[PDB]
Order: structure tokens, then C-alpha cells, then sequence
RNA sequence: CUAGGGAUCGGGUGGUGUUUUUUUAAUGACCCACUCGGCACCUUACGAGAAAUCAAAGUCUUUGGGUUCUGGGGGGAGUAUGG
RNA sequence: UUUCCAACGGGGCCUUUCCUUCUGGCUAACCAGGACUUUUACUUUGAAAAAAUUAGAGUGUUCAAAGCAGGCGUAUUGCUCGAAUAUAUUAGCAUGGAAUAAUAGAAUAGGACGUUUGGUUCUAUUUUGUUGGUUUCUAGGACCAUCGUAAUGAUUAAUAGGGACG
């Protein structure tokens, strides 16, 4: 079962970009997903990418420059306070100065400066580089 | 896959590779529209097919049910699409 | 992955990106709908019905030509089955399986094989129930799993 | 069960200080006092038609919403002219910033205006201490059955 | 813009091409019974580039089923009188007080996508990201009898509201 | 998800495809290809592990796909006691 | 601060992006008035969170630990600074936020847009003539006879399972 799609995700670009690749082929996907990697490709971690459509799930392709090292879902996917953000970057992120995990949240999803940014702080979701 | 979309391959590399894992899906099979030796009627039969056609006309058996795809009895003539 | 197995398998229906009735089949929909009306009345199964008269007729299938699903299709006539289609031949399989089971006392894997249908049809039983189209009252039972089939 | 001309009791069962008239006997043939319960709520139209009395309905009888109001599902209404709640709940766990299912059981008086179902979802509010368990009382019947009176003549 | 063949749903712009709404119900046994029952709403021209108007007709769902088999024959018969302006039917689908699912803002123009062309269907969205900005959108064909000629106002029909490179 | 392979076996296909012979490729079986099922092997180990080794005993300090049962130094001891 | 070139923001509005209906102040700026483009889980801003502890101005208690104390001339009979804030999740109480998870409408169309029409429960702020037995037209809800309404309801058939048949 894949329980989280978004889990069965980058995993998939573990095994693409630890492996060597410049591209993965992601089935199934979801809004969840493509606006994820949206928000991704504003960050410019990964680059250009398209959703192929099936009348089915749907796939994903990516284009990046290899500067994703490492992502990772943080399942479960806690909630969190405002304050309680800037513990989770010091726990997970390499330095001060750069690094994201980015957040769900009713305003939709952004990364927790943005969510510093635009004063709330919600649902985790990831960890991404 | 070093510079190429997976809209842009070598098309047909993946065709015959096992209908979904191709870059969408599509059916391994085909259709026929073939006409019995007994009525000359356009009898449709599903090419993997698993029902033991009786004539229109006749009653005669005119294909014996195997899988993979079946084994009609001879006297149809095929046609193309 | 298959429950109540331990094996891998693919039996195969895909299906590709265009709905509608693409190129090639020239007849309305009012006709393969009274050509599966016609399948429907000789009181048989919906596989029964599809297995043979999708493959003998040029029948696609029962929803892109025509529009409205077998039981759907069924239920908009009067004959509408009882347990609808897999429930009973579940139940056939447990007939077959319970009358060999005092053809011989010591079939030792037949009570094995009798556990894996009775825990689907449970599981089916209580699908049924869910969504309320098997009554919520009677409930499956081996004391009715060989006399409801044949 | 109670059998309306509802004096199935010992006592009169009556509105008290309201007084049908025996003297005058005219075109009134129903005194039968009612309240508004506050809040905002439809009163059931059974109370204002109604011949059971209930002293502790929140529309006929002496007793008042305050405070508190609570939702929840119905349980176990075996007992007579109350039912039981129960409410669940997450309770928190800062260890492991999770989260635990909980839920607690509130016994709660029912009017006869309303009639319910184990399973349907009401809504209560605080009154003044009636029995031992009892602080509540059922003043909304949320029923979302699904309409099943005629749905099984389906096509 | 008055006449005959409609249910009498007007518009400032019927007749000064269309004498299919006057004169198709002389030239026509059993066309006759075909377009003389049908409606549309209304007429809007769209500039696309080149002083090149394209007619949205504003045709409602309950003439599109026997309206296929005359739209393979229609289209250019109004190219046979006025030219340089374009003929595309379109039909008008629920939104979706209580409010349901199944063809909610964007299955909206779903059945709204397929239908600037005619029969050959669909292959499938092929949305691109920083080139949802240019949205590429692919068919698979049998046959190109409206398809691959004029879909460059096509272009600018349909994505305010089946992307139109397609390899055969 | 990735290696990389010549075979296997259970299925599906027939090359202006080679021979007994249904009649060049029939019964069957083949070289060249292709598919999913089971049983295996060995390579450089990218990843590990303390290490024998492991294509999973990986994708874990660059620590979170889901779920179940165990372990906390050696003994005493799977002993006493109780269920 | 006159300001040419681009850049970070949300709004008035618009390319079906309904952003609603409701009208006295009115000729929607905003105030009463009938429905929300569903209810919980989540989070954002207030409020409650005793004083004493913990963090810190300022104060030469001789520095301090302390303490909230105190400083200034013609000392001519007086002048005059203070004794902050930070914090404390669940539970409880108020509003948006519009993802996430939940709950599913409209498969009977015995339902919505019904601005429709016989008929049912109705009806007195009333005007009736001052107040109560006898009434209507009538302001405000529902459906059968009943059809006029726009675009009338089947999100998928899963490289997830269950059947049939070969």
C-alpha cells in the first residue's frame, strides 16, 4: 500500500538522485504532490517539471540540476505552533542561513519562513534540499 | 534519459513492454470485424475471445476457446482496423 | 498483493485515455442498450451475461458504449439478483467446498480452503452492509452457504 | 407505556398554578402553559399540543438552560425519559506531541416532545442538578437518518 | 437575427450569415427535422489575430447528439458564405444552496475541452511548470478532418475559461 | 528503485527463420527477441555493518512509507512464586 | 522632497473567478432585516491566567548578595524622579484562516433555480366602532393534482483487492 503517495514520492527521487538520475517517473500523484514540487520549484532545489495526466492517478517528471540532496516527509504530520517552528529547524536543517522544511496549513502550503512571513504556522510536511 | 523529455524517447523502445508499464497505458489486443463461411454477416468476435461462437446461419461451432487468444475455425477473412 | 494468498499476480483490464466511442463502432446508444436489455432478460449472472454476449456481439463493454452499468442496468427492470454477482459464487465455491468437505472427513486443507472464502464473504457481508445493499438483519451464515446456491 | 391522560402516576401529573377553569366552560379547551427555552431554539410543536406535563422539560416545566451546551451521540435510551451521551475526544500528550482517543458519558434528561434513536445526535444543555448524574437536558434532536421511509422502493 | 428555426431564444446576431436559421427548412426532407427543433442561446465573435473573429454558438446540451452527424457538414457551410471568420459550437455544463460533485468548475470546461474538434478524442494532459503557465494538453487521432488546421484560434478559445500541437 | 547476466520453469508470440515431415518455420523443438510467475546464482559494493558478509542484514546523525511482538552487563535464571 | 529603468505586497474590478439575494436611512459608504459557496479535527489574533520565584532598565546598599530605593540647589523654610515588561500549552470562551484529515448531499430526482397555479395548517399588527362568540381578502413557512427551470444527479476502474469464464 502506499499509504502516503508524498512518501513514495521523493523516496523515489532518493533512489533517482542517490542513484544517479536526472529524472524519475512518480505514479500515483496528488494535488498534495504537485503543488509540493510547486513549491519546490519556487525554491529552485529541483528544477523544471510536468504533469502527464492518465484517466488515472498521473505521473510526474522532473528536471533539476542536482541540487536536491536530501528530502524527506516527516510522518506524522504534526502541527505547530508559531514559536514551535524554529525547533523544528534546528533539529533537522544544516545551517541557520538556508534549508526549508516546508508546511500545509490553511493558507495552503509554503515553507516555515514563509509561514514566519505571512503569520501562521501549520501542519508539517516535509524536509527539503 | 540523459537530456531527453519522457515525452521525447525513443518511442517504441517500451511498446511491447507489458501493456501499463508503458508511458501511459494502452491494450495489448486488437478487433476484428471478420464475416462467418455460413452467412457472410460481419460477426464480431473479441480476438482473445472466450465464448464458442455459434453460427448465425448454422450451427456450427466456428471457434474453440484457448487462451492467450482463441482458435477460430477456418473461413474467416480478415481485413485491416 | 493478494489477501489470504501469499503470491503476486496481474489479470489484466486497462483501460486507455479516450471515453467516448473512438473511431470504428457505428451503432447509437439506444442500441446497445436494448441489445444488453435483451442480454438482461434471459435471467443468467452479469458475468454470464458479459462473458458471453460482450465477445459474441461487438460489445465493448456495458459502460462506454452504453452509459449505465449491468446493475444499474438491472435494476431499472425488475431483475435485479438477490446477493448481486461475486457473493453468490462465493457462496458456489463454498457449496463445492462443504460438499466435498463429507465426501471425506480428513480433507485437511479443505478446512484451510474454507476459511479463506468464509473470511470474504465476511468482509463482503459487511460491505453489503455499509453502503446498505444487503439488509443490515440477515446475516451469512455456513447453515445457509449450501442451500442458497444450488 | 405512560398512556396520555398521563396520570399513570400516584399524583396528578398537572402544570402547577395552572388552573383549567371548571365554572366557565367556553371556547379555550387547552391551558396549557409553555416557555420560550432561550437561545434561540424552535421550540417542538408536540409541547405546544401536547398533554404529557414532564416537570423537568425545558419547555413545560420547571427547569432552565444556563451555561453549558453539548453535541454528542445518543446511547442506551433503555432507561425512561433520559439518555445517555457520549462524547469523544483527543486528549493531548506533550511527550510525544500525539494525541489520544477518549470519550465520557454524560446521562442526560429527555423531554416526550422529542423522540430518538441509539444512534442519533443530540444537542444538550446544563440545568440545575436533577438526579445524581443528571445536569443536562435534551433541548435539540439533530437526526440525519438519511430519509429511509420510502428509499428502499428504489430504481 | 430573428426568424424562423429556433425556440425563440434571440440574439442581436443570427441572420446575416444563416440562412441555415431561414432557408435550410427548404433545401432539407429530413434536415428539416433536424435543425428545425434545435436552439442556441446566444452569438459572441473573439478576435483572434488577423481581424480573425471565431462564433462561439452558444448551443445547449440537448442538440449535440443527432448535431454531430450534420457538424462534420455545417462548420463549412458558413465558410462558404462569410470567410476569414470562424464557426465553433459550443455547449454550456453545470456548475457545481446544495451544491454536488461530479462536474464541479473545471469538468465544467472538461466536456468544454474535447469540443472544439470533432470525433477524435483525447490522449491526455501534458501541463508544463515555469514552461500551469503554458499548460500543454495532447490528442490521439484516427483521422484530421478539424483538427490540425484550424486550432491556432483554438489556442485562444479555450484556457480563459487539448492543447493544440498534435502529432497526427 | 537500482543493479548485471546466461539459464531455468508456468504462460503468451511467430521472423521471405533452420531441419524428420501436415507440406521451408508441423506433433514437439529450435537461433534471434519479448512479456509477466517461482527457484537460484555471481560481479563491482553506490549503501551499509565492528566484522564474517549482505542487491538487501539498503534509500538511518543528510536520522519519520504503514503496522505487530520482543531486548537492556554477566550470571543467579527461564530459577522461585503466582495466574 | 521634482523623480526615468525594474523589483518585493494585498485590495476596487475584470478575461463563466457568485464577489449573492435584502431594502427605510439612499439615490450598499455603512447600519436592522431571510439563506450562507455544509459540521468536527487544525491553526491564527484577544481574554483569563494571584502576589512571591525566573529575565531586565534605573538606583555608588562604598562594589555587591541584597533593596525598590530616591536625587537637587539661594537649604531663604523648599523643589522633585519612581516603584516597568517578558512569560505560563491542553480544558473552557470569542473570529478569520481556507490546505490537511474527516463527514457527503442531487440516483427516487418522493430535490434544487419554482420569481408557478387549484387545494391543506393557517391567520389579526390590524383597519373593523370602544373591548370578547361570526368571518374574509390577507404579512410568513410546507406538499399532493401539476408543469413552465438553467448548464437538471452516476469524480475513477488502481503497476490495491473480490467474482466469472478461458
Amino acid at each position: 500500500t502506499r499509504s502516503s503517495v508524498l512518501a513514495d514520492a521523493l523516496n523515489a527521487i532518493n533512489n533517482a538522485e542517490k542513484t544517479g538520475k536526472r529524472q524519475v517517473l512518480i505514479r500515483p500523484s496528488s494535488k498534495v504532490i504537485i503543488k509540493f514540487l510547486q513549491v519546490m520549484q519556487k525554491h529552485g532545489y529541483i528544477g523544471e517539471f510536468v504533469y502527464i495526466d492518465d484517466h488515472r492517478s498521473g505521473k510526474i517528471v522532473v528536471q533539476l540540476n542536482g541540487r536536491l540532496n536530501k528530502c524527506g516527509v516527516i510522518s506524522p504530520r504534526f502541527n505547530v505552533k508559531i514559536g514551535d517552528i524554529e525547533k523544528w529547524t534546528a533539529n533537522l536543517l544544516p545551517a541557520r542561513q538556508f534549508g526549508y522544511v516546508i508546511l500545509t496549513t490553511s493558507a495552503g502550503i509554503m515553507d516555515h519562513e514563509e509561514a514566519r512571513r505571512k503569520h501562521v504556522s501549520g501542519k508539517i510536511l516535509g524536509f527539503v534540499y | 534519459v540523459l537530456v531527453q523529455d519522457l515525452l521525447h524517447p525513443t518511442a517504441a523502445s517500451e511498446a511491447r513492454k507489458h501493456k501499463l508499464k508503458t508511458l501511459v497505458q494502452g491494450p495489448r489486443s486488437y478487433f476484428l470485424d471478420v464475416k462467418c463461411p455460413g452467412c457472410l454477416n460481419i460477426t464480431t468476435v473479441f480476438s482473445h475471445a472466450q465464448t464458442a461462437v455459434t453460427c448465425e446461419s448454422c450451427s456450427t461451432i466456428l471457434c474453440t476457446p484457448t487462451g492467450g487468444k482463441a482458435k477460430l475455425s477456418e473461413g474467416t477473412s480478415f481485413r485491416r482496423k | 498483493g493478494r489477501m489470504h494468498s501469499a503470491g503476486k499476480g496481474i489479470s489484466s483490464s486497462a483501460i486507455p485515455y479516450s471515453r467516448n466511442a473512438p473511431a470504428w463502432f457505428k451503432l447509437s446508444s439506444e442500441s446497445v442498450i436494448e441489445q444488453i436489455v435483451k442480454y438482461a432478460r434471459k435471467g443468467l449472472t452479469p458475468s454470464q451475461i458479459g462473458v458471453l454476449l460482450r465477445d459474441a456481439h461487438g460489445v465493448t463493454q456495458a459502460r462506454v458504449i452504453t452509459g449505465n452499468k449491468i446493475m444499474r442496468i438491472l435494476k431499472s427492470n425488475g431483475l435485479a439478483p438477490e446477493i448481486p454477482e461475486d457473493l453468490y459464487y462465493l457462496i458456489k465455491k463454498a457449496v463445492s467446498v462443504r460438499k466435498h468437505l463429507e465426501r471425506n472427513r480428513k480433507d485437511k486443507d479443505a478446512k484451510f480452503r474454507l476459511i479463506l472464502i468464509e473470511s470474504r464473504i465476511h468482509r463482503l457481508a459487511r460491505y453489503y452492509r455499509t453502503v446498505a445493499v444487503l439488509p443490515p438483519n440477515w446475516k451469512y451464515e455456513s447453515a445457509t452457504a449450501s442451500a442458497l446456491v444450488n | 407505556s405512560t398512556e396520555l391522560t398521563v396520570q399513570s402516576e400516584r399524583a396528578f401529573q398537572k402544570q402547577p398554578h395552572i388552573f383549567n377553569n371548571p365554572k366557565v366552560k367556553t371556547s379555550k379547551r387547552t391551558k396549557r402553559w409553555y416557555k420560550n427555552a432561550g437561545l434561540g431554539f424552535k421550540t417542538p410543536k408536540t409541547a405546544i399540543e401536547g398533554s404529557y406535563i414532564d416537570k423537568k422539560c425545558p419547555f413545560t416545566g420547571l427547569v432552565s438552560i444556563r451555561g453549558k451546551i453539548l453535541t454528542g451521540t445518543v446511547v442506551s435510551t433503555k432507561m425512561h425519559r433520559t439518555i445517555v451521551i457520549r462524547r469523544a475526544y483527543l486528549h493531548y500528550i506533550p511527550k510525544y506531541n500525539r494525541y489520544e482517543k477518549r470519550h465520557k458519558n454524560v446521562p442526560v434528561h429527555v423531554s416526550p416532545a422529542f423522540r430518538v434513536q441509539v444512534g442519533d445526535i443530540v444537542t444538550v444543555g446544563q440545568c440545575r442538578p436533577i438526579s445524581k448524574t443528571v445536569r443536562f437536558n435534551v433541548v435539540k434532536v439533530s437526526a440525519a437518518a438519511g430519509k429511509a421511509n420510502k428509499q428502499f422502493a428504489k430504481f | 437575427p430573428q426568424a424562423k428555426i429556433l425556440s425563440q431564444a434571440p440574439t442581436e446576431l443570427e441572420l446575416q450569415v444563416a440562412q441555415a436559421f431561414v432557408e435550410l427548412e427548404n433545401s432539407s426532407p429530413e434536415l428539416k427535422a433536424e435543425l428545425r427543433p434545435l436552439q442556441f442561446k446566444s452569438i459572441r465573435e473573439i478576435d483572434v489575430a488577423g481581424g480573425k473573429k471565431a462564433l462561439a454558438i452558444f448551443v445547449p446540451v440537448p442538440s449535440l447528439a443527432g448535431f454531430h452527424k450534420v457538424q462534420t457538414k455545417l462548420t463549412r457551410e458558413l465558410e462558404k458564405k462569410f470567410q476569414d471568420r470562424h464557426v465553433i459550437f459550443l455547449a454550456e455544463r453545470r456548475i457545481l444552496q446544495k451544491r454536488p460533485r461530479s462536474r464541479t468548475l473545471t469538468a465544467v470546461h472538461d466536456k468544454i475541452l474535447e469540443d472544439l474538434v470533432f470525433p477524435t478524442e483525447i490522449v491526455g494532459k501534458r501541463v508544463r511548470y515555469l514552461v500551469n503557465k503554458i499548460q500543454k494538453v495532447l490528442l490521439d487521432s484516427k483521422d484530421v478532418q478539424q483538427i490540425d488546421y484550424k486550432l491556432e484560434s483554438f489556442q485562444a478559445v479555450y484556457n480563459k475559461l487539448i492543447v493544440f500541437e498534435i502529432p497526427s
